[PDB]
């Protein structure tokens, strides 16, 4: 996984929220956007390496600030099989906050 | 002839929750033939000064 898009209409009329997580990082930013780009991806198992990503934002607009700082996301070590981790989050509103 | 920087959102269909702005410009009726032309009899033009 990798974000999630808030917003009224999708579009660059207002400030629509975005997210965007590197492998060491994460980017959570407002702003206006008007589409986002969704880099080529047809590939199963021939580049294990995984690379050529990112770059998926829209033209810069009236812009705030962003929250870089460590990410949430925590992988252990999948061990003898059935090893695996579910995140749960929570999105709300209340008085603009 | 003042600043004109007094750009106030007339009228619109929905009332603002607390601390929310709208950076729209709209093309108001009210509702009778729906219109979206920039004239002002029936198609009321909001952000007056």
């Amino acid at each position: 996984i990798r974000g999630w898009i808030f917003g009224t209409t999708l579009d660059s009329k207002t400030q629509s929220l975005l997210i965007v997580n590197n492998a060491t990082n994460v980017v959570i930013k407002v702003c206006e956007f008007q589409f986002c780009n969704d880099p080529f991806l047809d590939h199963k198992n021939n580049k294990s390496w995984m690379e050529s990503e990112f770059r998926v934002y829209s033209s810069a607009n009236n812009c705030t600030f962003e929250y870089v700082s460590q990410p949430f996301l925590m992988d252990l070590e999948g061990k003898q099989g059935n090893f695996k981790n579910l995140r749960e989050f929570v999105f709300k509103n209340i008085d603009g906050y | 002839s003042g600043n004109y920087n007094y750009l106030y959102r007339l009228f619109r269909k929905s009332n603002l929750k607390p601390f929310e702005r709208d950076i729209s410009t709209e093309i108001y009726q009210a509702g009778n033939k729906p219109c979206n032309g920039v004239a002002g009899f029936n198609c009321y033009f909001p952000l007056r000064s």
